[PDB]
């Protein structure tokens, strides 16, 4: 994997931020959420 | 011409406007 | 209610009864007299002995106590119908439940309230359109 | 266990199942059925929604724009659009090994890369857009336009600027100005946009911001439109030798009408597009006085609903304005069913009559964008007929509707559902008849004996175009016939078009294309069968009299009165759906197999072997798949591995469908008993509970999840097998 | 809990209680039909919604009318 | 009440304000969720936690800016300014927890206490030193890392 496009850098970290990071992250604040006891 | 390095930094900048006002709207409909 | 009496049925064990349900929210008791020591079959799988005399016994669910109230008083030559089924809670607290009011549901008895009755015809419903944003439905209204 | 998600709903929030968490999910856009809805919120909070949709399609836009700018090869394939490949993206994948790297660096590219099947180089080129430049100020600008929607929502959410329902219910403002300004002043901009910068851009003369202002484009300026004469902007049109991007063979006309297909590009005159724009934009320009608003003059859609009374229809149409105006559904089922219409329009109008410089060459892209448009179209008709449904159930009112069309209808419903019922079984029998008859009679050796229909009228209709191929010399076909001897500047370029065998515009017709017609009509009689009878019957049956109390959606009535399994108008949706899907799948079969056999310039394959089953099964369907089959091997890996992958994959997910619409719940259930039984019983895993009770699936939700996978493998299946057999064909 | 309604076409032919599983009917006193009785349904919180007493109605179309509603631990009929 | 700062706790004559930096529903979401503030967590944890990401982005400022940043030496230099300033950081929590927490034992967080400050210390201590170490054996091994998400290894 290489990129001769500007800023190839980018999908280095972007892929597993978007993979990776992101997925976990927003799936654990819904986890959260989902599950909070407050009221209703 | 290709693009360049600071067009794709630069727009990346630009992008973070329509997250806030996305977080924003995302927010107040969840009232 | 005060304190439930009655031998357990005569059984070896199985995994299809109580789970933690039993301990942390609900759990349901059955008690019967029978003028014999005889084999029934559990709701939760299996036979089961049951003792001459009084017997209690504990399921996980109402409809359990209710299936085998059916079995009592439907499959035994003499009929098994002074069963009694409550509802316990994991603070102790026992809640009577059938029969309600010591008569079988099957059959008028003086004193009951009507409940969830209509007066009115299934097709004389409202219009749903003439109740919408509002919070019921054409039948509890 | 009190539970706040989902807040709109206390019934599902109290569930103590995993259930709570899938309804939550499925039932929060249904706004009309939350805790304490209004009207008005509900219309509110739909303008937002509204305004954050197309902030999403803005930005969407931006990021098509913005990665064929940064690593596409948009100025590259400008140069020799014939021959390279145009490109959607970089692929960064560390799955990938040394194989698939190699495979997909391709393109003239250095880096693996995707080849872009959504026609967007040939649409951003016969704009006038020719650099990476262009393209990523139009992705920032849609950056920006996506920032001002979203605001735009966000605003009309605060107490001051949240319009009334009076405003959101005044319906011939709304239809002046949308006719006005949102059909009609946007097709002048686009008519000024292509007059000023498509137009000039592709004869060699750069038009842009920076110069738009001091370059007429039209030697003669804006007097020649101001005093009288307009021929001058007909003036000297493209030569047949224009060579487009370039002055050669170019013109100074702005507005013409000659025509036919610019012989370079093979796609509609650039100038003739201009002109059209600004035609209908001085039409619906026009339709947007119709209504009146603030000043005494224009319609009341009111008074002329219930002025279309009469003699044999009863109340006519009375009382339908604010049946109409009071039903979100009525009036989302009107919209998707024209839309619907509309975009099998543009599927049907874009493969015979390309806009785009050099799209009519790009095979792959051409099936794919047919394709694309009539899977979206059906899925409109789908939810069209759906809502109409939902109107029934939830917003029907009997009484004001009283003897007027719409109650006319539901009177009837046993009439037109069992007459929609025998065109079916028409169809049905008689097609599948045709085809097994060919079936069998080319099986045993004879293949002489089959029953091979003429599509004369189709023929005869093509006649009526100029299409002298059949012989039948009326209309337009005839030159001794009026409407030939009319003047018309368009004749001539349409007739060079119509009986040339070189393009799609109306492709010559035998028997299989008859056969396959008759298909169609059945597929599309079944679908609407299905969503018509779920519609009539929503409100109630003899099976179930009560249905309207009950909902648009539920499981079922029990195993009581016979068994009513699929009662309810959301299964009847559900079960539409495959049809609509095999009909789409007929449908598009049909356009494929005939234009591979058309770009290959072998159009007797499909006329003599679509006349029976196996030619489908054996020349269409198995030959095909050789390349994408072949994606990756034993022996290596090439650019169509990816579409095998998918192939396969649209194969599992339609699979694992089925698996959700045969086992019902209870099976499942019990069985989740015994796995609950499990847990509470194994050591170590003990010390973890679940905070929701799993429970099976429920009833309505397996036939929706299964229905889901169905869909899905159906279209990645359909879409794999299409491009890459195109792409390995032509590609 | 699921909704369980009585209509007035009762004949009180009291199938509906001996079809329950779980008790939420009772055959109460009225004076709309012959058999001065009508089928009440003061337990509906133990109400699973099987459907049982609807298929035991004789009427044309039901005298009862169960209409699912909140699912609970006792409606799902869950044992744990 | 279009205005949008007012009372803190609805008590005008408290020293504060309530503000959309100091008391608005994303400042209370964050702040009273970081391990600081999170409800039910123990010391330990909330400790483990802060040492984590404070060690793994204490690596940085010496690894590109320190005297070794020109030395063949760089990274474990960073690593060793990193790993010292957390033991400096961990005497200085530790002194403080000995010195605030001398007498009686409030009851209301167990943070807030001796026992409590101490173990939120050596929590600390070792995601300090945790983090700096697997910043530094990131950085070492930045060639496998690039191979890795470049898929140089398939
Ligand atoms: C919906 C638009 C869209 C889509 C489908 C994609 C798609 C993709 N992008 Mg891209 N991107 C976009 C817009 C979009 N982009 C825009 C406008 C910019 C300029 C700011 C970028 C800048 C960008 C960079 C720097 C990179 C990508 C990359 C990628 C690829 C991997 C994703 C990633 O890691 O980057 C993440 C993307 C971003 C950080 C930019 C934010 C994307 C937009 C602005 C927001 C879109 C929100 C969306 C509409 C919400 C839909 C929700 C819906 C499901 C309900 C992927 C194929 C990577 C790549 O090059 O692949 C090899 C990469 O490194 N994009
Ligand atoms: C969502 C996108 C995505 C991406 C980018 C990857 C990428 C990768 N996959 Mg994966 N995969 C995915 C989804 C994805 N996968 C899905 C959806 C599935 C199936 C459901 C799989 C199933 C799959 C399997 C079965 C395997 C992989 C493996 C791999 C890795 C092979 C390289 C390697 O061996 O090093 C491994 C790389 C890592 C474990 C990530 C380390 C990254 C850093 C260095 C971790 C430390 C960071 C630091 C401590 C914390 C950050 C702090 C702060 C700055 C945030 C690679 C990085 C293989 C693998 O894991 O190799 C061991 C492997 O066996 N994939
Ligand atoms: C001239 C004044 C004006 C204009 C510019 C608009 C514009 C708009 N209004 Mg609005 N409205 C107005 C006045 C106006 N309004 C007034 C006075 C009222 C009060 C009576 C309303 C009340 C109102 C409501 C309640 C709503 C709107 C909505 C909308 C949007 C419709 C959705 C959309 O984006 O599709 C755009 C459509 C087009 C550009 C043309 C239609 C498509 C054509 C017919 C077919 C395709 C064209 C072509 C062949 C395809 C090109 C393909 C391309 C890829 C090359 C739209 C942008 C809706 C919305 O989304 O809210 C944000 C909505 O909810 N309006
Ligand atoms: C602009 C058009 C439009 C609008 C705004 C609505 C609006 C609405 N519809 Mg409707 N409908 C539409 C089009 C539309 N629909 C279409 C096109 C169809 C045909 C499919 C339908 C058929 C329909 C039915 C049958 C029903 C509705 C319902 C509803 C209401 C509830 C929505 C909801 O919460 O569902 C929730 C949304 C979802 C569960 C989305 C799940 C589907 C996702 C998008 C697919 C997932 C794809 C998957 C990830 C594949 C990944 C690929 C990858 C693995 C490779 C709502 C008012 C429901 C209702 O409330 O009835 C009154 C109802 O039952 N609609
Ligand atoms: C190849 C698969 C297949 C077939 C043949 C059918 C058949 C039919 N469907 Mg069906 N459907 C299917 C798949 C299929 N469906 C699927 C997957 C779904 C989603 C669940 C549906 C859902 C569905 C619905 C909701 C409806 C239909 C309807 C119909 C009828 C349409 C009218 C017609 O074509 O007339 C002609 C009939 C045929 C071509 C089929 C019969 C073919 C045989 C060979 C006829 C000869 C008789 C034979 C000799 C009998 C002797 C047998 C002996 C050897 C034992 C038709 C009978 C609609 C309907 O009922 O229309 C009134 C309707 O409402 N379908
Ligand atoms: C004097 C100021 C200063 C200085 C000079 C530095 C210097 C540096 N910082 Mg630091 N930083 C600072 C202040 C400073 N920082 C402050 C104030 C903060 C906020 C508290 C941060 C927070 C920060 C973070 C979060 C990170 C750095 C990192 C770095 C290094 C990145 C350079 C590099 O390796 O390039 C090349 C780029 C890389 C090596 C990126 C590493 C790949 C990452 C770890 C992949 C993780 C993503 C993935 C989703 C992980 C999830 C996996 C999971 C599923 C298991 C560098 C030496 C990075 C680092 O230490 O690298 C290990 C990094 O992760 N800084
Ligand atoms: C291509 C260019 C197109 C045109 C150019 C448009 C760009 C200019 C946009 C300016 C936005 C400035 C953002 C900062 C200010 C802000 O957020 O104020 C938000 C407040 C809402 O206060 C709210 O007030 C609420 C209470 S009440 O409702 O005020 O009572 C309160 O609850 C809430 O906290 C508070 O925020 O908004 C206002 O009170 C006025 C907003 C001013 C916006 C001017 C827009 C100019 C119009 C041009 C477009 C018109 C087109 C219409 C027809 C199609
Ligand atoms: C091949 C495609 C045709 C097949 C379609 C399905 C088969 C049609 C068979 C249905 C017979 C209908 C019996 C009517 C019952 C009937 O007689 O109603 C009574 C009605 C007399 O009342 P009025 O005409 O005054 O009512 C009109 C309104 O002003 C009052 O509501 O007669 C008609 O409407 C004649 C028009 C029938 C419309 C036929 C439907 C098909 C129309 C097709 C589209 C027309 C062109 C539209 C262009 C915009
Ligand atoms: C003062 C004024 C006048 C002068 C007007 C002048 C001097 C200029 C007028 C310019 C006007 C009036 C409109 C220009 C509009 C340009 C628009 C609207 C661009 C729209 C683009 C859209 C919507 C999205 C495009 C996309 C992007 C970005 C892409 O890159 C890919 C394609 C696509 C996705 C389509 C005159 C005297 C005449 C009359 C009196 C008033
Ligand atoms: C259910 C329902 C509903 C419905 C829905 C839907 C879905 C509908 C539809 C429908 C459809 C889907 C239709 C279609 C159509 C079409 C048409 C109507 C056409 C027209 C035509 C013509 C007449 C043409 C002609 C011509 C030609 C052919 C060529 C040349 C030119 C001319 C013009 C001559 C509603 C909601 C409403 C209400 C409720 C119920
Ligand atoms: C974005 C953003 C933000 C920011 C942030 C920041 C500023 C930062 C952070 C960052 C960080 C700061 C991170 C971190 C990380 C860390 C880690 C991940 C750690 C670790 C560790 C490990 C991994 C381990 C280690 C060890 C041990 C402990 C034992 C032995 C040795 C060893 C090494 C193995 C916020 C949210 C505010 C807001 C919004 C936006
Ligand atoms: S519910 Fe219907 S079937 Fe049952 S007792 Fe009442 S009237 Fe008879
Ligand atoms: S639905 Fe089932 S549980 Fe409910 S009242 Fe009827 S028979 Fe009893
Ligand atoms: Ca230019
Ligand atoms: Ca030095
Ligand atoms: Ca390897
Ligand atoms: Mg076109």
């Amino acid at each position: 994997m290489d990129g001769s496009y500007a800023a190839s850098y980018l999908p280095w970290i972007l892929i597993p931020m978007v993979g990776w990071l992101f997925p976990a992250v927003t799936m654990g604040l819904l986890f959260i959420h989902i599950e909070s006891e407050g009221e209703g | 011409m290709a693009l360049s390095d600071t067009q794709i930094l630069a727009a990346l900048v630009v992008a973070l406007l329509p997250a806030f006002l996305a977080f924003r709207l995302s927010t107040e409909l969840y009232k | 209610m005060t304190e439930l009496s009655g031998q357990p049925p005569k059984f070896g064990g199985s995994t299809g009864g109580l789970l933690s349900k039993a301990n942390r929210e609900e759990k349901y008791a059955i008690t019967w007299t029978s003028a014999s020591e005889q084999v029934f079959e559990m709701p939760t799988g299996g036979a089961a002995i049951m003792n001459e005399g009084e017997n209690l016994l504990y399921l996980a669910r109402k409809e359990q106590c209710l299936a085998l109230g059916t079995q009592l008083r439907t499959k035994f030559k003499p009929k098994i119908q002074d069963y009694k089924i409550y509802r316990v809670y994991p603070s102790g607290e026992v809640q009577y439940l059938h029969p309600a009011d010591g008569v079988f549901p099957e059959k008028v008895n003086e004193g009951r309230e009507a409940q969830g009755t209509k007066t009115r015809r299934i097709g004389q419903n409202p219009e749903p359109v003439t109740i919408k944003f509002s919070g019921k439905a054409p039948y509890e209204v | 266990m009190a539970t706040k998600f989902p807040k709109f709903s206390q019934d599902l929030a109290q569930d103590p199942t995993t259930r709570r968490i899938w309804y939550g999910i499925a039932t929060a856009h249904d706004f009309e059925t939350h805790d304490g809805m209004t009207e008005e919120n509900l219309y509110q909070k739909i303008f937002a929604s509204h305004f954050g949709h197309i902030a999403i399609i803005f930005l969407w836009t931006s990021g098509t724009l913005f990665h064929v700018a940064w690593q596409g090869n948009f100025e590259q394939w400008i140069k020799d659009p014939l021959n390279i490949r145009p490109i959607a993206h970089a692929i960064w994948d560390p799955h990938f090994g040394e194989g698939a790297v190699n495979a997909f660096t391709q393109a003239g590219a250095s880096n693996p890369v995707n080849i872009a099947y959504s026609g967007v180089y040939h649409w951003f080129y016969t704009i006038g857009m020719t650099t990476n430049q262009e393209l990523y100020s139009g992705a920032v600008f849609l950056l920006v336009l996506a920032s001002l929607f979203l605001f735009a929502g966000w605003l009309h959410l605060q107490p001051k600027f949240r319009p009334s329902l009076a405003w959101f219910k005044n319906a011939e403002s709304r239809l002046n100005h949308h006719l006005a300004g949102l059909f009609g002043v946007s097709s002048l901009a686009w008519a000024g946009h292509l007059v000023h910068v498509a137009i000039p851009e592709a004869r060699g003369q750069h038009v842009g911001w920076d110069n738009f202002l001091s370059t007429p484009p039209h030697p003669a300026g804006l007097m020649p439109f101001f005093t009288g004469n307009w021929g001058v902007y007909a003036a000297d049109p493209d030569t047949a030798g224009h060579i487009f991007g370039t002055s050669e063979g170019a013109g100074t006309a702005i507005l013409t009408f000659l025509g036919g297909f610019h012989p370079q590009t093979e796609s509609l005159w650039l100038t003739d597009i201009a002109h059209h724009h600004l035609a209908i934009a001085v039409i619906f320009i026009i339709a947007g006085h119709m209504y009146r608003t603030n000043w005494g003059i224009g319609h009341s859609i009111k008074e002329i609903l219930n002025a279309h009374k009469g003699p044999l229809t009863g109340a006519g149409h009375t009382n339908l304005y604010d049946t109409i105006n009071n039903s979100l559904h009525f009036q989302l089922g009107l919209a998707l069913a024209s839309l619907g219409v509309i975009t099998s329009l543009v599927a049907q109008h874009m493969y015979s009559l390309p806009s785009y410089a050099f799209i009519a060459q790009d095979h792959t892209t051409q099936a794919a964008l047919y394709t694309h448009h009539q899977y979206i179209a059906g899925f409109l008709m789908v939810g069209a007929f759906a809502h109409g449904a939902i109107f029934f159930v939830r917003d029907y009112d009997p009484v004001a509707n009283k003897d007027n069309v719409l109650a006319r209808m539901l009177e009837h419903k046993e009439a037109l559902i069992s007459h929609l019922s025998w065109v079916s079984l028409f169809l049905g029998f008689h097609t599948l008849g045709l085809y097994v008859h060919n079936d069998v009679v080319v099986a045993f050796g004879t293949p002489e004996k089959q029953i091979l229909i003429e599509p004369v009228f189709a023929q005869w209709i093509q006649a009526t175009s100029g299409k002298a191929l059949y012989g039948f010399d009326v209309l337009l076909s005839n030159p001794d016939s009026i409407a030939s001897t009319t003047g018309a500047a368009w004749l001539p370029g349409w007739l060079d078009a119509i009986n040339s065998g070189t393009n799609s515009l109306f492709l010559t017709i035998g028997p299989g294309d008859f056969l396959v017609h008759h298909a169609i009509a059945l597929g599309l009689h079944t679908t609407a069968l299905i969503l018509i009878k779920g519609a009539l019957d929503a409100r109630g049956s003899k099976l179930m009299p009560d249905k309207k109390d009950f909902g648009y959606s539920f499981p079922c009535d029990g195993p009581g009165r016979g068994g009513t399994c699929d009662i309810s108008a959301w299964d009847a949706f559900y079960l539409a759906m495959f049809w609509m899907l095999n009909t789409l799948g007929w449908l598009t079969f049909y356009w494929h197999w005939k234009h591979l056999g058309v770009w290959s310039g072998n159009v007797a394959q499909f006329n003599e072997n679509s006349t029976y089953l196996m030619g489908w099964f054996r020349d269409y369907l198995w030959a095909n798949s050789a390349q994408l089959i072949n994606g990756y091997n034993p022996y290596g890996v090439n650019n169509l591995s990816v579409w095998a992958w998918m192939f396969l994959f649209g194969h599992l997910v339609w699979a694992t469908g089925f698996m959700f619409l045969i086992s019902w719940r209870g099976y499942w259930q019990e069985l989740i008993e015994t796995i609950v039984w499990a847990h509470e019983r194994t050591p170590l895993a003990n010390l973890v509970r679940w905070k929701d009770k799993p429970v099976a699936l429920s009833i309505v939700q397996a036939r929706l999840v299964g229905l889901a996978h169905f869909t899905v493998g159906y279209v990645l299946t359909y879409a794999a097998f299409l491009i890459a057999s195109t792409a390995g064909k032509f590609g | 809990s699921h909704s369980v309604k009585i209509y007035d076409t009762c004949i009180g032919c009291t199938q509906c209680v001996r079809a329950c599983p779980l008790d939420v009917l009772e055959m109460v006193p009225w004076d709309g039909c012959k058999a001065a009785q009508i089928a009440s349904s003061p337990r509906t919180e133990d109400c699973v919604g099987c459907k049982r007493c609807e298929t035991a109605c004789p009427t044309d179309f039901l005298s009862i009318r169960v209409y699912l509603g909140a699912e609970t631990t006792r409606s799902m009929g869950l044992a744990y | 009440s279009n205005q949008v700062v007012q009372a803190y706790n609805g008590d005008p004559f408290v020293g504060h304000l309530s503000t959309p930096i100091s008391d608005s529903a994303f400042t209370r979401t964050f702040i009273g969720n970081l391990p600081a503030y999170r409800k039910g967590l123990s010391p330990i944890l909330r400790g483990l936690e802060v040492g984590m990401a404070h060690g793994y982005f204490l690596i940085g400022p010496w690894t590109l800016l320190g005297p070794l940043r020109d030395s063949e030496y760089q990274y474990i230099g960073g690593l060793i300014g990193a790993l010292a300033l957390i033991l400096v950081a961990t005497a200085a929590l530790s002194s403080y927890g000995l010195v605030t927490f001398q007498g009686e034992q409030g009851s209301g967080d167990t943070l807030q206490t001796a026992d409590g400050w101490s173990q939120f210390a050596a929590g600390f201590f070792v995601g300090g030193m945790g983090g700096a170490f697997v910043a530094y054996f990131l950085l070492e091994n930045l060639s496998v890392v690039d191979g890795i998400f470049r898929g140089l290894f398939n």
